[PDB]
């Protein structure tokens, strides 16, 4: 997972 | 006066939702990209194959320039790596550690950090579970439930709700025949990318009252240790400016946040958090 998007 | 001035300035641009705040935030983001490209803010260490598994988020890595280097238990083959950065206080000292929500396998590293730097207070701005999903490992002890990692043993001594949104946990931590008191404050209802305001300030006041004197940094984390973390640090920074009476004449929130972002990626993450910050600062002043 990415935290920024 | 410096205060009233800031206030005057904020009101004059339409307050909290003023158009210019967006532009300021947009500008902060621009300076951020520019820093990356110029390599002023790099992520070499965070990217190492040995360290990659220690990041909760694949897009959030600590900056090399300000990263927290762990040397406790170095002597025994421990890695120096943790996903965390130092942030300067108002007096230029290392007043904050901004770090992620510990993973099951970084729990020990979290405590190494807390021990090595003599942290007395931790502010947590997330929950273990949010919506879905696991967002931070419990690293504290529970009532009838020590927590043990490596050579550390954490014991819950007491816990109370400071108020509706804030839990205060008094912890004892033991390492090598030594004990230290550590207080943890957890804000329960602060969503990621979002904003809580009175209780957050009560959280900061409480933190500051437990910390007392002493140069040891505060430990501030969320899930990634960016958005909610930066807000907290920024609020404490400005409150510290305020208590001193060293709010300059030209006092700029843009420059404070800009300096944050220089030291921890995405320290204030969203425009919405940026606005909230302006607003909180107003209140603190009024």
């Amino acid at each position: 997972p990415e935290y920024l998007t | 006066d410096s205060a009233r001035s800031f206030l005057e300035r904020l009101e004059a641009r339409g307050g909290r939702e003023g158009a210019v705040l967006a532009g300021e935030f947009s500008d902060i983001q621009a300076c951020s990209a520019a820093w990356k490209a110029d390599g002023v803010c790099s992520t070499v260490a965070g990217s190492r194959p040995e360290n990659v598994r220690k990041n909760r988020y694949k897009d959030v890595l600590p900056y090399d320039q300000t990263r927290v280097i762990l040397s406790l238990l170095q002597e025994e083959g421990h890695s120096d790596y943790i996903n965390g950065n130092f942030i300067r206080g108002v007096d230029g000292s290392l007043a904050y550690i901004a770090t992620q929500g510990p993973l099951p396998h970084t729990l020990l590293d979290f405590w190494r950090l807390v021990w090595e730097f003599g942290v007395k207070v931790i502010l947590m701005a997330c929950r273990e579970i949010e919506n879905g999903r696991k967002r931070c490992e419990r690293y504290w002890a529970q009532e009838q439930e020590p927590l043990q990692t490596g050579l550390f043993c954490i014991t819950l001594i007491k816990e109370k709700w400071l108020n509706e949104d804030i839990m205060l946990r008094t912890l004892k931590v033991t390492f090598q025949k030594e004990s230290r008191s550590v207080y943890q404050l957890q804000y329960m209802s602060w969503p990621d990318r979002g904003v809580p305001p009175d209780h957050m300030l009560a959280m900061v006041e409480e933190a500051r009252r437990l910390q007392g004197s002493g140069p040891e940094p505060l430990c501030v984390h969320s899930s990634a240790g960016c958005g909610r973390t930066g807000v907290l640090c920024t609020v404490d920074y400005v409150r510290q400016l305020l208590l001193t009476q060293m709010i300059p004449p030209d006092f700029s929130l843009f420059d404070v946040v800009l300096k944050m972002r220089k030291q921890r990626p995405a320290a204030v993450q969203t425009e919405e958090q940026y606005r909230f910050l302006y607003h909180t600062v107003a209140q603190m002043f009024c």
